[PDB]
């Protein structure tokens, strides 16, 4: 197996673990590189699918 | 000499502001957010916020 770092986007990376503490809770996040701190709420927004 | 035989009743309406919206900044929640090492870096400056 032999890796190689090119200057094209970066394809092939490991597996990412994963936790969830929704409600009331004053928690720094990490969602898929969106990084942040805050409470997290239910929400009765209607992002377009994509 | 010109006299007046006749007269008008006229009402006519002025206009003048008294007040603004009373508003408020927290300033550490504007310039830093919820970061807690941004609020350590502000407390550098002193006394702008108060």
């Amino acid at each position: 197996l032999s890796f190689e770092l090119l200057h094209a986007p970066a394809t092939v990376c490991g597996p990412k673990k994963s936790t969830n503490l929704v409600k009331n809770k004053c928690v720094n996040f990490n969602f898929n590189g969106l990084t942040g701190t805050g409470v997290l709420t239910e929400s009765n927004k209607k992002f377009l699918p994509f | 000499i010109a006299i007046p035989t006749n007269f008008t009743i006229s009402v006519t309406t002025e206009i003048l502001p008294v007040s603004m919206t009373k508003t408020s900044v927290d300033c550490t929640m504007y310039i830093c957010g919820d970061s807690t090492e941004c609020s350590n870096l502000l407390l550098q400056y002193g006394s702008f916020c108060t």
